[PDB]
């Protein structure tokens, strides 16, 4: 069928589900943010999760 | 018996401890399970399959 | 007992402001070690010159709204702290912008000390949807080190403002991302070796050859002490 | 501009082999950086002493079985693999352990140079068993750092080898587990800086406030292509 086949499995899945999920309250919400050159600096420094 | 025997040898009680990254220094953000595991070794050897 | 000092074979330049600094060979499991450590102190200790301070007329909070305007207040604000600026000589700078008519406000428009200069005249700040919209703000450029968010100003900080101030985030650090990917090299006796290859993206005042020595020349002087 | 130097403050042996040492002070975000640094270093490279070749007396190869020891010969080349040594002057020794009657065979009973100092004089090699029993190996201690193993050095060894020295992997480093801490150092008139606790525990051949310092001079030495080429 006309599907892709190389596709994430399982860890690569589990990675991605805990990253584009979201908490409630977690550290640093509701700021407003330059980009994703931004948001990825937020996360590495660890001023955010 | 088995939380019963984590608290008396002064052990987190839930079984998972605070894993620090080794390579980069960071702290991983979930609590990671740790303990000792009895590891076999099985005679499919890859110098005897390659 | 020597170790096996590496040569920079790859600079290669993307755009103005990219770099892809390949350095090999490193010994093996030292690429992640210099890639941590230059990419921690890049992050949160390089020191540099960012808007820390607003104070725009007509608005109370962030929460508030202009006329006039096509954007917000807080784009408003998104804007000011995306701009990239250099102060020289001292710390504390206070810049004023004042723009009449229909036309996008850029950076070339305001006003620029002797040592304070705009290295983005063409970032594009607001705009203005009347001809009788006269925007007004009053811009202090602070001078620190890192990154440090509006929430934790506003908890660290005691004093009274007059309402109106704006609190905008400050960054500080001249480099916008810096990832490192650590590759496996080959010299013919030691496979076992690596390869750091360091993806550095700033923004002006800095170009990334400069920001990396400059981030290895901290950790030598703070690794000078216990030296031989 | 405003940053500030570190110093090594206290060094504090707990025992003969664990030793905790600090360093005071750090900038805000420099802690956990230098600490993960110095960590990876010291477990990694750090340079020491340890047995490489065994040669014992009547024994062609390491399944054999000699007569009079309890242990079986490649017991004792674990054993001695378990050995930790320091070696003061010279960078390749060839120690001497002679020992006969009954009784175990500690390590306070190899027959030492002058400038060679074991550290562990309790360390049981061997359990001699028989009245006439005897046991003369010559030890061989060379100097490197890292995981040499016997296929490694049988693949560089060009030149021929005899049969009797029974080859011991190499284990050269004596830095066995390391841990920091980042604590908040207590400076009287900045309060945003924090002290770095790094608990060491060694083999009991290496210093520790040497270890640190050559971890380092490894560093710098490794930044230095980063400070001059680009």
């Amino acid at each position: 069928n006309g599907e892709p086949i190389i596709v994430p499995s399982q860890d690569v899945v589990l990675g991605l589900y805990y990253m584009t999920r979201d908490c409630v309250n977690a550290k640093g919400e509701g700021m407003v943010l330059t980009g994703p050159k931004e948001a990825e600096r937020l996360y590495r420094s660890g001023l955010a999760s | 018996e088995i939380k019963e025997l984590l608290k008396l040898g002064d052990l987190p009680t839930s079984g998972q401890i605070r894993l620090y990254d080794g390579r980069t220094g960071e702290q991983f953000e979930r609590p990671v399970t740790v303990g000792y595991m009895y590891m076999l070794k099985l005679n499919h050897l890859v110098d005897d399959k390659m | 007992t020597e170790f096996l000092k590496p040569r920079l074979v790859d600079i290669e330049q993307v755009s103005s402001t990219h770099a892809k600094v390949t350095l090999e060979p490193l010994e093996r499991g030292f690429g992640h070690t210099l890639g941590n450590a230059l990419r921690r102190i890049l992050l949160s200790s390089m020191p540099g010159c960012a808007v820390t301070e607003v104070e725009i007329d007509g608005v109370l909070h962030e929460y508030s709204t202009k006329e006039g305007v096509q954007e917000d207040i807080l784009e408003i604000l998104l804007n000011l702290k995306g701009l990239a600026v250099r102060v020289q000589g001292k710390d504390e700078v206070i810049l004023t912008l004042n723009k009449s008519g229909i036309g996008p406000v850029t950076a070339a428009d305001i006003t620029h000390d002797g040592d304070v200069e705009i290295v983005k005249p063409q970032h594009v700040i607001c705009h203005l949807t009347d001809e009788n919209a006269s925007i007004s703000m009053r811009i202090k450029v602070q001078r620190g080190r890192g990154y440090v968010p509006a929430s934790t100003r506003i908890h660290s900080e005691e004093d009274e403002r007059p309402i109106g101030r704006l609190l905008v985030d400050a960054c500080y650090s001249p480099v916008e991302r810096i990832a490192y990917n650590v590759e496996a090299a080959r010299v013919e006796q030691r496979t076992d070796l690596d390869k750091l290859v360091i993806e550095m993206e700033t923004n002006g005042t800095i170009d990334p050859e400069e920001a990396i020595r400059r981030a290895a020349t901290i950790l030598a002087e703070q690794l000078e002490a216990f030296v031989d």
